[PDB]
């Protein structure tokens, strides 16, 4: 019982050991620490304090180090004796990993058990060059309409996803998560993805309400999860991102895909703020350092979609942004904006006025995130982005002209918006959603009017699979729709509109 | 089951102090010279193999 | 003993130099013997070489450079126990409310570490309270935190009295309201209102614990009341089971205090004025409340923003913490309908389907519903006039002005000037009266007569009496 | 080192039960005996009722 | 059983809309319900009255 699992402890430790180097401690204190001696480290070395805390050489300077504490103040004390780990700062990389709580030192902090792994890799690495490099082909399933195919996500791309802070900001990304657990199961490798999910600045009771909703969800053993939360110290939140990217990489040059999400990069920002400032490193624009571009770029390009040689390997990334009031004049979110490509904003206004999710389509955008999508998911929502930006110039001016075609628009403009939502926490199949997209495309949402929306859905749904289930079947596997397919779904989707 | 939980809270603090006792027995005993002898001949034998 | 003389007093910055293999650590306190007190210094930094920097407790006026120092060895030990329940204290853990000495039992540190990860909230564990207004349309929770918006003198302290009765009944706790930056005038009307309606006594065993930081003490006893009061709570839920409901004061006076600290301390001011260290601090002390697997702090803040910013760095991060805002205001009051929580601007981030029940979720809904078309119906009927209803359009108008009288409940507290018994009303019978109202069984009810009610039951007698 | 001597010793010579039960008592819930009010719900008892009702209503009229 | 009661419930409403004098059968039948779902949700409140010892 009691006695046991402290002889096994105290057993378990000896802490007896011949040393290399020591210091000791010059003047410690503000989440950096001065160290006397230390003459043989190298640069971003691990170093042990006597404390138990361990810290990452930042300045090596000559006849004193500056090191960066990871931990709280608190236990550092003046004249203890430091001593150096022997290693450069690394994160424990391996599949026993997946489902194990961590936080961003690789600690097991309440853990499934103690933390087994493959190999370690540097905390800080640097990205594959330019040669190693391939468009993506694949695409990301959300399982959410309005990202579907209407805002395109692939495999391998850093698409980013804006808004005001929680507007329900995390479920979006969840759902990414879940929806793929039928494909994360296959026979098919390169579809599996491995999800890490980073939670940085977030309270530690949050956390601990996402592990288990996860577990009533059965998806976190295929994903791990990072902490770095509020509570916890701003140089461990720094490093948060980059720790865990490591642990990402591992699947990915396994060549096999994977996933991250950053939750919130703004966050990663300020915690590097507060160790830059007490550094004595002037403010720049936005009083945030001038050297935060630094870590969002080294940061974001060590996911990409890799070529043929490294096994076609991808890690892909959904960045989570704390907009200060749906602002684009501010520093931090247009630096996360112009190294990425695509956008998923959402609004706040819209959250609150019963779209779930509230993913306005007007900002949102996809550059070479477009070439995600397989055919059937190009013919379905076939210029449906090109028609709801119509939709915003009709009803600009219905505060001129007023006319049959401009109010048609508009109609079939209310009506395809109320048909993008979806149930969230239970993402709705990809399959499911291909006929949807096809009828609100095809103009058949001029028979139902709004009320109506979600009736129509699942009767629609249960019709088609009890009357035809080739259609779908052709949809599981094919995954192109052909001319023949498309007019056998139009037939029946019209006789479904009248009756 | 609750009170029952506790009284394992309750043990590992009990059964700390106890440790804490004995660490002020051995260091009032002239085990604190007994042993230093013994950590002397360990590093004797450490530092002579670097 | 490690002990050092004076050699500086930069502000209220004191640096006290120490001998040699006598070293202090980080957050210990020092006390400086004087015959004028004593005065708390807390060690928030290391020069080195034997040099400490420190922030005070009490004013630094009148201090010579070579009065004697002595380090306890780690942070203020401040009373705990049900002695320390119905007293107010300042930071240093003795009585300013000089009711002789407060009788110590078990002291403990005002600095502890985070709870761990698998005793935070796995789950929303829903707080009871005998407020409806409050159940249906922000649940309360033993996890949340649920920040009070409104002026100041407007039923705002009336409503944080209320609250402690409730949880009384509910549970059997007890709380602690903590006020930061406390204006001297006004904490003797609430401690003498406090004693009075009975949450304070004199007479023996009390709920609310007072812990006060006057203005004219410098800023670091301002910030570290907070950590004080919280620690009284976390020794009644790990090692008595039971829930404390913990009130703060102003938490615009919370990020105030910190920038002063980072200032004198030689630290550079962050965005927008304020302190480097605005949201690790507050993390630390969120992440202290929480529901442990024995018991529960919960914490009801009061919000007040920069001059009218939700732009600025310090609600936003505030912000995070909280799951729910309760949000009073005057244009309710004018009604005289208290509770003076805005019924649309209520909103709680743990009112779901999948929380509160699906039922209560879809009552709570479309009674907000109700009074938000109502609201925006009669934007239009004033400027056209009022004969343009129809059958339907007033039956929004009827429905919800039926509610809206029914808000008001009377306070226990606040029982003579409303002349009627407080009730209290729990969460299951809550849903229970609105459904009545949604299949109209209340929609004929007379309109003057839902004026101070309680539960489904209660209002049929107030009814019979303003027809009979 | 000194640990584990001193573990061994002061394990062995100082070994800790589980506490009384007049301990657990006074700390626990006192548990709770037989939940019986006896009698069951009375309604409507002897015909004293049944003539008041018989006498007092008749309402088929306009 | 809980059948019978509903169906003269709406037996007696169609009755009342014609003669005078079920205008007040009606007020027994809300009276007899009122009771009478009293049960049922005694009756859902009601689960197994055992007290675990297996593992607690």
């Amino acid at each position: 019982e009691v006695s046991s699992i402290l002889e096994e402890r105290i057993k378990g430790v000896s802490d007896e050991a011949n040393l290399n180097e020591t210091g000791r401690v010059l003047a410690v204190g503000d989440g950096i620490a001065r160290v006397f001696g230390l003459n043989n480290i190298q640069a971003e070395e691990l170093v042990e304090f006597s404390s138990g805390v361990k810290g990452m050489a930042l300045n090596l300077e000559p006849g004193q180090v500056g090191i960066v504490l990871f931990g709280s103040d608190r236990l550092v004390k003046e004249g203890e004796l430091v001593k150096r780990t022997g290693n450069i700062v690394d994160v424990p990389v391996g599949p026993g990993l997946l489902g194990r709580v961590v936080d961003a030192l690789g600690n097991p902090i309440d853990g499934k058990g103690p933390i087994d792994a493959a190999g370690r890799s540097r905390a800080q690495v640097k990205a594959p060059g330019i040669l190693p490099r391939r468009s993506v082909h694949e695409p990301v399933q959300t399982g959410l309409k309005a990202v579907d195919a209407l805002v395109p996500i692939g495999r391998g791309q850093r698409e980013l996803i804006i808004g005001d802070r929680q507007t329900g900001k995390t479920a979006v990304a969840l759902d990414t998560i879940l929806n793929q657990k039928r494909w994360n199961n296959g026979s098919d490798e390169s579809k599996k993805l491995y999800c890490v999910y980073v939670a940085v600045g977030q309270k530690r009771s949050t956390v601990a309400q996402l592990v288990q909703t996860l577990e009533q969800h059965d998806a976190m053993k295929y994903s791990i999860i990072v902490a770095a939360t509020a509570s916890e110290a701003a140089p461990l939140q720094y490093l948060a991102p980059f720790t865990a990217a490591s642990i990402g990489e591992w699947f990915r040059d396994n060549g096999k895909h994977a996933l991250i999400v950053y939750d919130d990069l703004s966050k990663q920002a300020v915690a590097y703020r507060q160790l830059s400032l007490l550094l004595r490193r002037p403010p720049g624009r936005e009083a945030y350092p001038g050297d935060v571009f630094y870590l969002h770029s080294r940061l974001l390009e060590r996911a990409a979609k890799l070529s043929e040689k490294e096994g076609s390997g991808s890690l892909t990334a959904l960045p989570v942004i704390e907009t200060q009031g749906g602002d684009v004049s501010a520093y931090i979110p247009t630096n996360v904006i112009s190294i990425t490509d695509g956008q998923i904003f959402l609004e706040a206004e819209l959250f609150y006025k019963g779209i779930r999710p509230a993913i306005n389509v007007g900002l949102s955008v996809s550059r070479v995130g477009s070439a995600a999508q397989v055919k059937a998911l190009k013919q379905v929502a076939g210029s449906l982005k090109l028609f709801l930006a119509q939709y915003r110039e009709v009803a600009a001016f219905a505060q001129s002209d007023l006319d049959a075609s401009t109010k048609q628009t508009l109609v079939r403009g209310e009506r395809l918006t109320q048909l993008l939502k979806q149930n969230q926490y239970s993402p709705l199949a990809t399959e499911e959603q291909v006929p949807l997209i096809y009828a609100g495309v095809n103009g058949h949402l001029d028979g139902i009017e709004l009320s109506r929306i979600g009736e129509f859905e699942s009767s629609f749904l249960s019709y088609l699979k009890s009357n035809h289930n080739e259609l779908l079947t052709e949809i599981r596997e094919k995954g192109e729709l052909s001319k023949e397919l498309l007019a056998s779904l139009k037939s029946a989707t019209e006789s479904f509109v009248a009756t | 089951v609750r009170y029952e939980a506790s009284l394992r809270q309750l043990e590992q603090r009990q059964l700390a102090k106890s440790v804490i006792s004995r660490v002020q027995s051995e260091l009032g005993n002239p085990k604190f010279q007994e042993k230093v002898l013994q950590q002397s001949i360990s590093e004797i034998e450490q530092l002579l193999s670097k | 003993p490690i002990t050092g003389k004076v050699t500086a007093v930069i502000g209220a910055i004191v640096d006290v130099h120490f001998e040699q293999s006598e070293l202090p650590a980080i957050l210990n306190a020092l006390e400086i013997k004087t015959p004028q007190g004593k005065l708390v210094l807390e060690v928030a930094q290391h020069l080195g070489e034997n040099t400490v920097r420190t922030i005070a407790m009490d004013g630094t006026e009148g201090l010579v450079r070579g009065e004697k120092v002595l380090d306890t060895g780690g942070p203020i030990s401040v009373p705990v126990g049900r002695e320390t329940l119905g007293r107010i204290i300042n930071v240093i853990g003795e009585p300013i409310d000089e009711r002789g000495p407060i009788k110590s039992k078990l002291r403990k540190p005002i600095h502890a570490d985070p709870p761990s990860f698998a005793e935070q909230s796995t789950s929303a564990e829903i707080l009871e309270t005998g407020i409806k207004v409050v159940d249906l349309l922000a649940p309360y929770a033993r996890g949340g935190k649920i920040g009070l918006f409104g002026g100041a003198g407007v039923g705002k302290t009336v409503f944080i009295q209320e609250l402690i009765n409730n949880i009384a009944k509910a549970h059997g706790g007890f709380s602690v309201f903590t006020g930061v930056g406390e204006r001297t005038r006004e904490g003797n009307d609430l401690y003498r209102e406090m004693k009075e309606t009975g949450v304070i006594n004199l007479e023996g065993e009390s709920k609310v614990a007072l812990v006060f930081g006057q203005m004219n003490e410098p800023p670091g006893a301002r910030a570290r009341v907070a950590l004080t009061g919280l620690t009284i709570a976390e020794y009644f839920r790990d090692e008595e089971g039971q829930d404390v409901l913990l009130f703060i004061d102003n938490i615009f006076r919370f990020t105030q205090a910190g920038s002063e600290v980072s200032a004198l301390l030689g630290r550079i001011p962050s965005a927008v004025g304020y302190q480097p260290t605005l949201a690790t601090d507050m993390g630390l002390l969120q992440e202290r409340i929480t529901t442990t697997k024995k018991g529960s702090v919960t914490s009801v803040q009061a919000v007040y923003v920069p001059a009218d910013d939700l732009t600025d760095p310090a609600p936003a991060t505030t912000f995070a913490h909280l799951d729910a805002t309760t949000v009073l205001s005057r244009g309710i009051s004018e009604l005289g309908i208290y509770p003076a929580v805005d019924p649309l601007d209520s909103k709680s981030r743990l009112l779901d389907a999948a929380v509160v029940g699906q039922e209560h979720y879809d009552v709570a809904s479309k009674v907000q519903e109700t009074l938000q078309t109502y609201k925006s119906l009669q934007d239009i009927i004033a400027i056209l006039g009022m004969d343009e209803l129809s059958e339907q359009d007033k039956l929004t108008v009827e429905r919800a002005r039926k509610i809206q009288r029914f808000l008001s409940q009377p306070f226990a507290v606040a029982e003579v000037f409303t002349g009627i018994p407080g009730k209290l009303v729990r969460l299951k019978d809550t849903v229970a009266s609105f459904k009545a109202v949604l299949e109209g069984k209340y929609d004929n009810i007379p309109e003057h007569a839902f004026y101070m009610v309680g539960g489904i039951e209660d209002v049929v007698a107030k009814a019979e009496k303003l027809a009979a | 080192n000194v640990i584990q001597d001193l573990y061994l010793r002061e394990l062995k010579d100082t070994k800790l039960a589980p506490s009384t039960l007049q301990d657990a008592e006074g700390n626990v819930k006192p548990w709770n005996p037989p939940q019986k009010p006896n009698l069951p719900e009375l309604e409507l008892q002897g015909p004293e009722a049944l003539k008041a009702y018989t006498e007092q209503n008749v309402e088929t009229a306009h | 059983a809980k059948s019978a009661a509903n169906k003269l419930d709406w037996a007696k409403v169609i009755s009342s809309l014609r003669i005078t004098g079920s205008t007040a059968t009606q007020l027994s039948s809300f009276k007899k319900r009122n009771d009478e779902a009293r049960r049922q949700l005694l009756e859902l409140q009601s689960q197994p009255t055992e007290v675990d010892f297996s593992h607690y």
